[PDB]
């Protein structure tokens, strides 16, 4: 091959896993901000679900 | 927290109706026919404040 072929390909080899390696570090900052918070769409362990409320009007008015 | 609010003795003074449960049930129906507006007012200020201090008066 020729040193331009093999130059510019490692030039496209090294910003392919420079990204990577970068989407790597911002994938694990990620992932502590949403375990640490949990306002992200990830760790979202369920809770109840208030479609299951009864809201009629009950046999006893306190409540 | 907070202080609990309670109305005063005085705000639960009224006449009541001292009969017993077969006089109340005998004269049930014709209670329930001509007393309606003041119950039915009152039941529905009862499920609505869900409180016994917003349906004295």
């Amino acid at each position: 091959d020729a040193p331009e072929k093999n130059y510019e390909r490692t030039m496209a080899i090294l910003q392919i896993e420079s990204e990577k390696a970068e989407l790597r570090l911002k994938e694990l900052e990620v992932r502590r901000l949403m375990r640490a918070k949990g306002d992200g769409p990830w760790f979202q362990y369920p809770t109840i679900d208030k479609a299951l409320i009864d809201h009629s009007p009950k046999a006893t008015p306190d409540n | 927290p907070g202080i609990v609010e309670l109305p005063s003795l005085e705000d639960l003074k009224v006449q009541e109706v001292k009969v017993s449960s077969s006089v109340l049930k005998a004269a049930a129906h014709h209670y329930g026919a001509q007393c309606d507006k003041p119950n039915k007012e009152f039941m529905l200020c009862r499920w609505e404040e869900k409180d016994p201090r917003r349906c004295l008066e």
